[PDB]
C-alpha cells in the first residue's frame, strides 16, 4: 500500500543522511585548523637596500620579494607594450582589479623603484630565481622554465599569470607594511 | 592519598543542556589574570581562543590588547616581543605550581560508592567542583591536632587530599584525622581582591565559582560543540532506531 | 557445506565481470548464507566488533594526521587536536571511547561463546583465531593509550614493559629491546606508534580468517543443534538467508548501540577514562591513584593477587629454587588465565554443545560471569584486606572453571534433551 | 578455470583442519594452478614487485619506529637513523633504493603487458586493477619522498599539490584541503605520514584482487594463444604446475635481482638520488637544479612540454575560452598519458593478442619503449632548445600511439598466424 | 645419489642463512641506538637537606631518592632482623655483592643518616611513594602495593628485591657523586 | 647555473674496497676545527662520533677534552656550559655559511655526458672531489672578462657554479663564459696555515684533500660498514644464484 512503502523510503532516507553526517567531518578535519592564520600583517625595514638588491621575506609560509629596482630594470619594464605580455592584468591587490599590467601598475611608488610581489611562481608555486635571470631580465623559475621580466610579468613558459603583488604600502619613509 | 568530599556546586554547564555563562567566564578570566597567573600558567590554551564561540567570546581587539602584556620569545627571531593572540598563555612562573590548562579535567571530586563508579555517573567527574573546594577550603585557624606543628611553607586546606600531615593528626593506624591536608599553595583569594567591571560581587565564593567555570572552559573549550553533536546524533539515531525497528518487524513477520 | 543456491549473472555487465573476476559471486554467497532462524540478541556483537574495528581505523588514520610521536610534542599534539582540528575533539573521544565499546563487545561476544559452546567441535579454529585477535586487541589498545604521553601512558608503559623483565634469564634483554634504552623514553614512544598503526591491519586480516572459519562450519545457534544438511528442502526450515533477514536485524541493533555510544561520547566522554592522563608524563613521580584501563582490570587483579605471603607462591618459590617468585608467578598467573580460556575446547569434555541444556554447567558459568565482574571491581580497589582475599578467591575460581569443573562436568552431568531441530525451537 | 586436480588432506592434522577451515586447500589451488609452460624471463617482474612491496613494508615499519613527522625534527630524525640506529643507514638505503627497484619492475612489467597483449580480453580486469595499483604506487612514493623534509621533499610537495590547483573552479579548495593551510607546512607533512603508511596496505589489498583476477582467467603467455580447456588431456600439454616449476624459477630470478640490488645499496646507494635532498627544506629558495625522482621524469617531461607557445595549446585556449591554458593543459596531458594507457584494452582493436605475430605493431611498440626512455632522459635536461622540441615530439608520439596507431592498426594490419597451441610453441 | 641431495642441501642451507641475515637486523635496530647513554656520572648538592627530607633526582631516565634519615628511621632500620626480610641482600653497588641487608650496609655513612637509592620499584618499575609511607615506615608503591621499610628494603608485596643502591659516594663534605 | 669540471682526487675511500685513512681524517678534523669552524657548523654530527670505529677514532679522553672548547646551552638549565661528547658540533656561526654535516653528499662534482648519468656511474657522485676543487679553485688574479667588474664581498672560484657573474662575462645569450663564478666565501686556506702534529705537509693541496676526506666521513660515517654489508650480501647471493641456477636447470630437464 501507501503506508507500507513509506517506511522503506523513510528508513533509506535516514540511512543516507547518516552516511553524509559521518563523511563530512572526516573530510573537514583536513581543512585548515584553528592555529592556521589565513592572512596576517608584518613590517619590513628597507633603509639598507641599495638599488639592484632583492630582499626575500617569509610571509604566510611563502617568499615575498622586495626588490629596489635599478634604472635599467625600470626602463625595460616601461618599454614593453601591453599586447606583448602573456598576462595583461596587473595582478595588484593595492589597486582596482581591472587595472592593466603596465610597469606603473606593478610598483608601489610613482618613480617605479619598489617592486614588492609574491616570489611564488604562478605555475606550481616554486620560487623563481632573481638577480636578473631568464631571457627577459627578471626572474627564472627552475621548476618548469617560466621567465618573468623586470616587473615580474610572465613572458614565457607554462605559468599563466604575473607574480601577484600583495597588499603593501609604505607606513613611513623606510618601512613597508604587508597585509 | 585518597578521595574526599567536595561541595556540589550547581554550575551552569552541568546537565545535558548545560551551557557556559559568558559573563561568568569573563569574570573568571579576570580572576586568573589578576590572581592565579602570578604562579600558574596555561601552556596549552591559545590566547586567541578567548574569541572563539562557546567561551568568553571577547572582541578580537580586546584579545589583541590582552595578549600584549605577555613577553613571548619569538620562534624565528629568538628575541623577546609582545604577545599576540596566536601565542599560548605562558608556562607556570612558579616551578611547583601545576599548569591549569587541564586542571578542571585532571581532577575528580566525586568517587565511589565502594569503588563502583556510580557517583561519577550521576554527579559528573567533579573537577570544577574540586577547584572550588580548594579555593574555599582555607580556614583561618588550623585543626586543633596540629596547633604548633605546621610545616613551614605549607598551609592547611580542607579539600586537598594529597598533602602531608603532622604525626599528631594521624590515628593509631596512621590514617589522617583531618578532612584535608597541607598544600604548598598559600590562600590565593580574599574578599574583593578583584574589582569586577560589571559590579558582580567579588566574595571568595563568587571568585572561586567564577574562576572554576573559566578553568572548565580552558580545559574543555569545545564542551558546547560536543553536546550539540551529541543531541543531533541521539535524535538521528532515535528516529533511525524506530524506523529500523518497524522495518525489522515487518520483515520477520513472514516467518513467524 | 550447507545446501544452498549459488549466484547467477543476469545483466550483461554481470556476465562480463563474472567470467573474469567472480567478486559478485563471492559477495552474494557470503551475504546470502542460510543462517539459523532462531538466533537471539547475543549474536549481534560480531557486527558491533566489526563496526568498532572500522571506527577505530578510520578515526585512527585521521588522528595520526595531526599527532606527533615525540615526547616533547606528543601530549601537546593531542591538545592541538582537541582545540584546533575541526571536529578534532569529537574524533578523539570517538577513538578513545570507541576502544571501550570494542572491549565491551568482545567480553559479551566471548561469554556468549562460553555459554552456547561455540568453541566446541567443529569450531575450534573459529575460537583460536578469536583468541589471537583478542591478544592483538590488548596489545593495540595498550600502545594507543601510551601515545598521549600522560601520566597513565608513561607508567602503564613502564609496568607493561616490566612484565617481560620477569622472564628468567632473558627478561632484561627483552625489556631493553622493547624499550630501546634504560627507561621508557622517546625510542619507546616512537616504536609504539609504528606498531599501534600496524596491528589493526593484522586484526583485520585475522577477522577475515575468523569469518572464513565460521562460514565453513556455519553459525552456532542457541540450541546447539546444527542445521539439517541432507537436502535443501529441510535446510530452509532451519534457516533464513543472512540477507535481508539478519542484515536488517544487525543494522537495527547497531543503530541502538550507537544511540547509547554517541550519548556517552556526547555527554560523558571521560567517564571511562583516568583523569591523571590529562597530566603530562612525569618520570620522577607515579600518581598515587594509578589504575589500569577498566577493560584491563580483571587481568591486573589476578597478577597483583599473588604476593609473597600467598602459600602457593611460597611452594612455587621453594620447589623452583627461587626462579618463580611472586613477581614471575603473578605474570604467569595473568597470561595463564587467558591461555586456559584459549584451551576451553580441549578442557570441556561434555558432548552437549549448548549450555542451555546442561543444568550443572549453567551454575558454574554464571559464577564465572560474576567472577569476571568481581575481578574487574577488585582491580580498582586497594590491595588491603579484604580485597586481597577477594582477588585470590576470584583468581582461584577462574582457573578452577577451566582446569577442574569443565573436565569433571563432562563425565558427571545429566543433560536435558535438546530439540530435534531448529524449526521446533523457533515455533515455540 | 583450467582442468586440474584438487587438494586432498593426508595428515590427521590436515584432515582435521580441512573439515573446519580449507586454508591449505586454498594455498594448494593457488600454488598448483596450471600455468603455461612457455613463459620467458619477462614473467618474473610480478615476484620482483611482490618482494618490493614486502621489503618496503618491512623496512617502512622499522623506519617509522625512529622517524618524527614534524618539520622541526623530521630531517634530523632521518640523520639520527643514518648515524645512530643500529643498521639504520642500511635500512634507509634499502627503503629508498627499494622504491627505485619497485618502479624499474613496474615499467618492465607494464611494457611486457603492452607487447604480449596481456590487457586484451578476457584480461581487462587484471589490467585495470593493475592501473589502480600503479596510481597507488605513485601516490605512496610521492608522499614518502616528502617525509625527510629536504629541499626536494618540500618543493616536490609544493608542486604536486599544485597540480590540483589547476582544476577550474574547485582547484583552490582541493589544494588547501591537501595542504591543510596556505602553504606546505607541518600540517602537510603530518598527514602525508599517515597516508604514506596506509596506502601500502591498500596496494596489498589491490594485489590480492590482482592475483585473483589473472587466476580466474589464467596467465597470458608469449604466443597469445589461450590454454585449451576442452579436456584435462590437452590442458596438460599447454601447462606445468606453478609449484615447483615456476617457484624455483622465481626464487632463482629473484636472487639475481637482489644480487644487483644489494650491490647498488652497498656500493652506490646515492646514484639514483638527488644530492639536494641532503639539504634541509627551505621555503624561501628552490634549487636551480631541482629535478623529480627518476621514476617520475617521463610524466614530468610531458607536463612541462606544454607551454603557452605550443600550437595545440593555443588552440585549446581559444576554443575553451581560456579555461584550458598551458598550465592546466599540461596537467591534463600528464594524467591523460596514464589514462590512455589504462584504456588500451578498448583502443587496441586488433584481435591478435600477442604482438609477436604483428609485424607493424612491433615497430610502433619499440618506438614507444624508446619514447619512454627519451621522455625519462629529457626530463633531466634544461627547457632550452632542442630539449623543448624533443619533449614535444616525444609527448606527441605517446598519445598518437594509443589514440591513433593502435585503433588504426587493428583494421589494416596483416598479422602472422600464431601457433595452433601453446604446446607447439614450447617444442619449437 | 650423494651429490643430488647435496644441491638441495646447499640451496636449503643458503635460504636459512639468508633469512637469518635479514631477520636479525630487523630485531637489532630496536636495541639501544648510539645516542643512548647506558651509564653516566653526576654530582648532587646536599647542604640543603634537613633530616626527614627526601631529594628526588633524575639519573639515566629514572628517579634517584636521597633521604637524610631521622632518628626514628635509623632505629627502626637497625631493629629488623635479617630473617624477617623478604630479600636479605644489601643490593649495594658500593660494597660486596654478597653483603647482607643490614641497615648499616644500606647507607653511605657509618652513622646511617644518608640513604641514597634508586627510586625504582623492583616489581615492575613504578616510583614508590616516600615520606614514611606503607606499613614499615618507609615507601609504598601504588602500582601493586609493595611496602619498603626505612632502609628501602622490600617487606611486603610482589616486589622481589630491595631498592637498588647505585655507585654513590660523598666527594666532599656536602656533595654526593652518583656513578 | 649548471655543472662544471672537478679535479679527480684519488681518495682512499673510493672503490668497493676503499676505506678511510685514519691519520688523514684526523688531519682533516684539525683543519675543520682551526679554519672552517670559524664560519661553518656540523649540527648533525655528535662529537662523540670522533671516537666511534670507522672514523678518526680518537681516544675518548681526547674527544672529551676536545668537546670542552665549545660553549653549549644546556637544554634543561638554559645556561652555558662546556661541551660534552654527547653534544653535536655547533651550528654555523656565519648565517650564510652552509652546514657542512652532509656537504660531501649534498654536492655532485660529476655530471653528464649529455645528462645520461654515465659520468656518475663510474666516478661516483663526486662531493668530496667538488669540495677539494672549491678549496683549490681560488685564483690569485680573476678572469680577464671581469677586470674591475667584480661584485663587492664576493670572490671568483673556478669550481663554484651557482654564483653570479658580471655582465662582461656572458655570451650573446647571457650564458657565462668563465669556468666558474663568484662565491661569497673568501679563500679560507693558505700554505702551512695548520701545524700538523706529525709534521705532515700543510700545503693548500694537502689540507684541501685532508679536510675533504674528513667531510666525507662527517656525511657518511657508516661508509665502511655499508660496504662490508655490500660485499657480504653479494657473496651470499652469488653462491645462492649459482645454486638456484643449477636447481632450476635440473628441474626443467624433465619437461624439455
Ligand atoms: C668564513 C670566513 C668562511 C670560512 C673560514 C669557510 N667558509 Fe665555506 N663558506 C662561507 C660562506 C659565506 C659560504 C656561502 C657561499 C655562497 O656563495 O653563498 C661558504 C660556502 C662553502 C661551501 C659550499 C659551496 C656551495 O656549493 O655552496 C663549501 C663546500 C665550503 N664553503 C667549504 C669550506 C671549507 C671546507 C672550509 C674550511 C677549510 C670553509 N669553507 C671555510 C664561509 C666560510
Ligand atoms: C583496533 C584498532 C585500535 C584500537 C583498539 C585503538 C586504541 C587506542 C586507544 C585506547 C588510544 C588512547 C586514546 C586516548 O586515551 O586518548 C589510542 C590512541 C591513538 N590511536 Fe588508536 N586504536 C586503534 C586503531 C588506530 C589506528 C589504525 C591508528 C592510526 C593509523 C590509531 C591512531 C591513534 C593515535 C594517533 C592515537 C593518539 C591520539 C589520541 O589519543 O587520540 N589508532 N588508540
Ligand atoms: C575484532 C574482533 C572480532 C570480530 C569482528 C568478530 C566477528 C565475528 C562475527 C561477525 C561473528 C558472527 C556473528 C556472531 O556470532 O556474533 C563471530 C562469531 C564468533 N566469534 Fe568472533 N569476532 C571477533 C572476536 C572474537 C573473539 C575475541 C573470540 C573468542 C575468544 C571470537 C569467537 C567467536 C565465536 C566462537 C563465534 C561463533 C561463530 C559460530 O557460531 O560458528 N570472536 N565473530
Ligand atoms: C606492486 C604491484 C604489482 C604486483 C605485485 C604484480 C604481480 C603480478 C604477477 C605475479 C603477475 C603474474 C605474471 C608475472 O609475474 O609477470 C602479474 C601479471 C600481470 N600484471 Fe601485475 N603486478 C603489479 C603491478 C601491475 C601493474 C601496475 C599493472 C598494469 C598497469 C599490472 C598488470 C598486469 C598484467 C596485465 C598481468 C598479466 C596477467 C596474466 O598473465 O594474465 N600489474 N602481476
Ligand atoms: C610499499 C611501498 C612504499 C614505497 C614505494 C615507499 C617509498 C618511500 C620513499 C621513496 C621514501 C623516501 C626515502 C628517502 O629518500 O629518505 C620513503 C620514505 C619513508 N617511508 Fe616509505 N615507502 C613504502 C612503504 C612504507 C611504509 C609501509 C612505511 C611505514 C610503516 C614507510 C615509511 C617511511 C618512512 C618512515 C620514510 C622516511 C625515512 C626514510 O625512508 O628515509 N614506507 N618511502
Ligand atoms: C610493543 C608492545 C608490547 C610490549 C605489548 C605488550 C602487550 C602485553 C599485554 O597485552 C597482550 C598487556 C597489554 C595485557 O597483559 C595480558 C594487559 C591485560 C596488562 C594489564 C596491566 O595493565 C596496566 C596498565 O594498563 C596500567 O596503566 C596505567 C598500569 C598497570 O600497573 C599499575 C597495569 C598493570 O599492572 C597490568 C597488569
Ligand atoms: C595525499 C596525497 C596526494 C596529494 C597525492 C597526489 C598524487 C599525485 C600524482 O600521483 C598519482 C603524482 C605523484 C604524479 O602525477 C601523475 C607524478 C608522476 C607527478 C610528477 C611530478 O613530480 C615532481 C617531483 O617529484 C618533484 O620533486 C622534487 C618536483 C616537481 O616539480 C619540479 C615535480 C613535478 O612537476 C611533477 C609533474
Ligand atoms: S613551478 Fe615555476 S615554472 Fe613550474
Ligand atoms: S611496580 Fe611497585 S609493586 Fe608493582
Ligand atoms: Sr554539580
Ligand atoms: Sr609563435
Ligand atoms: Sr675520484
Amino acid at each position: 500500500g501507501t503506508r507500507r512503502d513509506f517506511l522503506y523510503y523513510a528508513t533509506a532516507g535516514a540511512g543516507a543522511v547518516a552516511t553524509g553526517a559521518a563523511v563530512w567531518p572526516l573530510i573537514n578535519q583536513m581543512n585548515p585548523s584553528a592555529d592556521v592564520q589565513a592572512l596576517a600583517s608584518i613590517f619590513v625595514d628597507v633603509s639598507s637596500v641599495e638599488p639592484g638588491v632583492q630582499l626575500t621575506v617569509k610571509f604566510l609560509g611563502k617568499p615575498i620579494f622586495i626588490r629596489r629596482r635599478t634604472e635599467a630594470d625600470i626602463e625595460l619594464g616601461r618599454s614593453v607594450q601591453l599586447g606583448q605580455l602573456v598576462d595583461t592584468n596587473a595582478r595588484n591587490a593595492n589597486i582596482d582589479a581591472g587595472a592593466e599590467a603596465t610597469d606603473q601598475n606593478r610598483t608601489l611608488d610613482e618613480a617605479g623603484e619598489w617592486l614588492v610581489m609574491w616570489g611564488v611562481c604562478t605555475h606550481l608555486g616554486c620560487v623563481p630565481i632573481g638577480g636578473v635571470s631568464g631571457d627577459f631580465g627578471g626572474w627564472f623559475c627552475p621548476c618548469h622554465g617560466s621567465h618573468y621580466d623586470s616587473a615580474g610579468r610572465i613572458r614565457k613558459g607554462p605559468a599563466p599569470e604575473n607574480l601577484p603583488i600583495p597588499l603593501a604600502k609604505f607606513i613611513d619613509e623606510t618601512t613597508i607594511q604587508l597585509g | 592519598a585518597g578521595g574526599g568530599h567536595v561541595e556540589d556546586v550547581p554550575f551552569s554547564f552541568e546537565g545535558p543542556f548545560g551551557t557556559f555563562d559568558q559573563h561568568q567566564l569573563q569574570r573568571g578570566l579576570q580572576v586568573y589574570t589578576e590572581v592565579c597567573a602570578a604562579c600558574h600558567g596555561m601552556k596549552f590554551v591559545p590566547i586567541r581562543s578567548l574569541s572563539e564561540p562557546g567561551g568568553p567570546e571577547l572582541p578580537e581587539d580586546q584579545v589583541r590588547a590582552y595578549a600584549t602584556q605577555f613577553t613571548v620569545t619569538d620562534e624565528e627571531t629568538g628575541e623577546d616581543r609582545e604577545g599576540k593572540p596566536t601565542d599560548h598563555f605562558p608556562h607556570s612562573a612558579l616551578e611547583n605550581a601545576p599548569d591549569l590548562s587541564l586542571m578542571a579535567k585532571a581532577r575528580a571530586g566525586f568517587h565511589g560508592p565502594m569503588g563502583t563508579g556510580i557517583s561519577q555517573l550521576f554527579n559528573g567527574i567533579g573537577g570544577p567542583e574540586y577547584i572550588y573546594s580548594v579555593l574555599t577550603g582555607f580556614p583561618e585557624e588550623p585543626p586543633k591536632c596540629a596547633e604548633g606543628h605546621e610545616p613551614d611553607g605549607f598551609y592547611y586546606n580542607r579539600a586537598f587530599q594529597n598533602g602531608s600531615v603532622p604525626d599528631t593528626c594521624k590515628d593509631a593506624n596512621g590514617v589522617k584525622t583531618t578532612a584535608g591536608s597541607w598544600i604548598a599553595m598559600p590562600p590565593p583569594l580574599m574578599d574583593d581582591l578583584v574589582e569586577y567591571a560589571d559590579g558582580h560581587d567579588a566574595s571568595v565564593h563568587a571568585m572561586a565559582e567564577d574562576v572554576s567555570a573559566f578553568l572548565m572552559w580552558a580545559a574543555e573549550p569545545k564542551l558546547m560543540a560536543r553536546k550539540q553533536a551529541g543531541f543531533t546524533a541521539v535524535m538521528f539515531l532515535t528516529v533511525l532506531s524506530v524506523l529500523l525497528y518497524l522495518t525489522n518487524k515487518r520483515l520477520w513477520a513472514g516467518v513467524k | 557445506g550447507i545446501p544452498h543456491d549459488h549466484y547467477e549473472p543476469r545483466t550483461g555487465i554481470e556476465k562480463w565481470l563474472h567470467s573474469r573476476l567472480p567478486i559478485v559471486a563471492l559477495a552474494y554467497d557470503t551475504i546470502m548464507i542460510p543462517t539459523p532462524r532462531n538466533l537471539n540478541w547475543m549474536w549481534i556483537w560480531g557486527v558491533v566488533l566489526a563496526f568498532c574495528l572500522v571506527l577505530q581505523i578510520v578515526t585512527g588514520i585521521v588522528l595520526a594526521m595531526h599527532y606527533t610521536p615525540h615526547v616533547d610534542l606528543a601530549f601537546a599534539s593531542v591538545e592541538h587536536i582537541m582545540r584546533n582540528v575541526n571536529g578534532g575533539f569529537m574524533l578523539r573521544y570517538l577513538h578513545a571511547n570507541g576502544a571501550s565499546l570494542f572491549f565491551i563487545a568482545v567480553y559479551l561476544h566471548i561469554f556468549r561463546g562460553l555459554y552456547y559452546g561455540s568453541y566446541k567441535a567443529p569450531r575450534e579454529v573459529t575460537w583460536i583465531v578469536g583468541m589471537l585477535i583478542y591478544l592483538a586487541m590488548m596489545a593495540t589498545a595498550f600502545m594507543g593509550y601510551v601515545l598521549p604521553w600522560g601520566q597513565m601512558s608513561f607508567w602503564g608503559a613502564t609496568v607493561i614493559t616490566g612484565l617481560f623483565g620477569a622472564i628468567p634469564g632473558i627478561g632484561h634483554s627483552i625489556q631493553t629491546w622493547l624499550l630501546g634504552g634504560p627507561a621508557v623514553d622517546n625510542a619507546t614512544l616512537n616504536r609504539f606508534f609504528s606498531l599501534h598503526y600496524l596491528l589493526p591491519f593484522v586484526i583485520a586480516a585475522l577477522v577475515a580468517i575468523h569469518i572464513w572459519a565460521f562460514h565453513s562450519t556455519g553459525n552456532n545457534n542457541p540450541t546447539g543443534v546444527e542445521v539439517r544438511r541432507t537436502s535443501k528442502a529441510e535446510a530452509q526450515k532451519d534457516t533464513v538467508p543472512f540477507w535481508p533477514y539478519f542484515i536488517i536485524k544487525d543494522v537495527f541493533a547497531l543503530a541502538v548501540v550507537l544511540l547509547v555510544f554517541f550519548a556517552i561520547v556526547g555527554f560523558m566522554p571521560n567517564y571511562l577514562g583516568h583523569p591523571d592522563n590529562y597530566i603530562e608524563a612525569n618520570p620522577l613521580s607515579t600518581p598515587a591513584h594509578i589504575v589500569p584501563e577498566w577493560y584491563f582490570l580483571p587481568f591486573y587483579a589476578i597478577l597483583r593477587a599473588f604476593t609473597a605471603d600467598v602459600w602457593v607462591v611460597q611452594i612455587a618459590n621453594f620447589i623452583s629454587f627461587g626462579i618463580i617468585d611472586a613477581k614471575f608467578f603473578g605474570v604467569l598467573a595473568m597470561f595463564g588465565a587467558i591461555l586456559v580460556m584459549a584451551l576451553v575446547p580441549w578442557l570441556d569434555t561434555s558432548p552437549v554443545r549448548s549450555g542451555r541444556y546442561r543444568p550443572m554447567f549453567k551454575i558454574y558459568f554464571w559464577l564465572l560471569a560474576a567472577d569476571f565482574v568481581i575481578l574487574t571491581w577488585v582491580g580498582a580497589q586497594q590491595t588491603t584486606f579484604p580485597y586481597d582475599w577477594i582477588s585470590l578467591i576470584a583468581s582461584a575460581y577462574w582457573f578452577a572453571y577451566f582446569l577442574v569443573i569443565l573436565p569433571i562436568l563432562g563425565a558427571i552431568e545429566k543433560p536435558v534433551a535438546p530439540p530435534a531441530t531448529i524449526e521446533e525451537d523457533f515455533n515455540a
